[PDB]
DNA sequence: AAATTGACCAATCAGAGGTAGGATG
DNA sequence: TTCATCCTACCTCTGATTGGTCAAT
């Protein structure tokens, strides 16, 4: 279901992504 | 909203995409467009940070490529760069 | 190399026809009269999600034209890669679970695993 | 199969609507 | 296509009246639609050509039920007439 | 003799329910608060059928609404009577044959023998 | 008299609506701080229409006044009166046929028999 | 030319304040609208426009669309704007 | 459909109407 | 003011699933 | 005959497309 390592290019931008879209939820709400 | 491009550009590119006989699903659609909402907004983020962490105010073409190429979308930045120097 | 994601995770007759969907997505890009107004409502709106971003601040006129041609391709190449899951259960209607099937066959779509889990 | 005889009450409304069924189908065709 | 009434409604009209496990075949529909169709045409002839030879214009209430009896659907004509003394 | 088309042609139990849905009808138009309610696309295809009639000027707003509760009536009791022959061939889908039968029982139906040729 | 158009051909609470906006239009237009400055663009195309017609030679500047405030009135009670059709077969979309029905109910738009043949 | 007819947003904008918030109008009921309208300035305008060549005059103003008005059957426009004109040269 | 006596205020300018839409198509 | 395009509503049509009716033993 | 279980073919009904107007630009 949920991998620990996925595309080495990707993972870094992935977790910011994960942070200014909490973000976004939270200044949304 | 600010987040997503509108759903009817996409449906129709998907369309295109799609045998002339071909049906689409809205949860298809939704789905279509939150995927290329996000290509947009992850390929900026990363562009963004490199123009920080270089001082630099504006975001240009040749960011938005060496972002594409960082993040493994390589055959969209050496497609596109053909595309960049024409404009 | 550099067109390894153009196939990533294709067999069959869906390889050379997405091969063969780039090559034609490179000749037109190749071609000499391009026509740059693409209409002002989408640019607009390509502009708003980028700007969502708190971390943007100015964007060059450059950067909304590369991501509509951009969004172009993904859409189409995702959209065909989301078809042979449909064509394969013998359906004539798109469903998510066509994209997702796509997604999980190349890992160029990892940025995608929070939005389609 | 089709009888000389039919609904006293409905008869001549019968034969008149067969008339003006064969008319509409003389402009449907013409038209 | 002016001729008929629409095939849904009426479709519906005989779900309603059958069994809910019955099916209907689609010539089922056609033909029942054609049937009502000619059931308005047929009564509204009557009606109006009786208008007509009065000099006047205007097909009402009291003309459709007048036509329903003179036709032999006198247990329409009376059923009706209840309905239309309320409008 | 005004309710003789309720039954005519029908024997046993058929009879019964045909009598006993035309018992429902009446209590229905006699009841009090009446809606005259028609869909906009069903009111304008009414109007369209009677005007086809190149003989029908102008039509009351009364008549569309004596037609769509009439219409009601008359599919449900053909319905009714069609199934009657789809029971007696044991089965489940009414086919166009069960109207045809239906038809050929009462003289009702007689303005209808260019519309279901039997 | 004078108002007779206001409700020529119109029954119940319509012809009270009609008379009600004319009560509106006239203390409107019996208000003492009129403003006679409309768009450029709306005056030249009057003027146009006006000038279509080979025996108009000149214009005075009163003239695409007057047309101008007697169009938003003719343009608005001939809605108004299409709109009671539209509401009689109801429909909440205004058509084409709505104006030719709202046409034949008074003789002061028989100068449009041949724009809106009926 | 075409300049027979007024603008048609101009005409859909009126009739939109005519009608309930959430009635709609059919583009045929709108284009409809704009040749009546367009007539109804047309009609006036020749007679207003024939009796200034018969009094052997140049200019046509707003005693004379008052006039073609009533001579019409446009009596309660004529009577209305009539009030209207009287402010518009005090 | 078309009657013979209309608004009779309006009849003889309806008829001279006609006859200038006529020219003003004429042109074209 | 006019044209273009996205969103939306109500009405229609199509396909994905469901059930009948027939075939075989 | 009366089941058991396939298969084929049609109907059903959800849900996608269409047609047309508003709103924003
Ligand atoms: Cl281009
Ligand atoms: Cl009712």
């Amino acid at each position: 279901e949920s991998p620990l390592y996925v595309n080495a290019k990707q993972f870094h931008r992935i977790l910011k992504r994960r942070v200014a879209r909490q973000k976004l939820e939270e200044q949304l709400r | 909203q600010d987040r997503w491009l509108p759903i009817a550009n996409v449906a129709r590119i998907m369309k295109l995409a799609l045998p002339e006989n071909a049906k689409i699903a809205k949860e298809a659609k939704e789905c279509m467009q939150e995927c290329v909402s996000e290509f947009i907004s992850f390929i900026t983020s990363e562009a963004s940070e490199k123009c920080q962490q270089e001082k630099r105010k504006t975001v240009n073409g040749e960011d938005i490529l060496f972002a594409m190429t960082s993040l493994g979308f390589e055959n969209y930045a050496e497609a596109l760069k053909i595309y960049l120097s024409k404009y | 190399g550099t067109w390894a994601n153009v196939n990533q995770g294709l067999q069959g007759t869906a390889r050379d026809i997405l091969t063969t969907y780039w090559q034609h997505v490179i000749n037109h890009l190749e071609s000499d009269n391009h026509d740059y107004k693409i209409h002002q409502l989408l640019l607009a709106r390509i502009k708003k999600v980028m700007k969502a971003d708190p971390e943007v601040k100015m964007i060059s006129a450059e950067a909304p034209i590369l991501f509509a041609k951009g969004c172009d391709v993904f859409i189409t190449e995702l959209t065909m890669r989301a078809w042979i899951h449909a064509e394969d259960n013998k359906r004539r209607t798109l469903q998510r679970s066509d994209i997702a099937a796509a997604l999980s066959k190349s890992d160029m779509f990892d940025f995608l695993i929070d939005i389609v889990p």
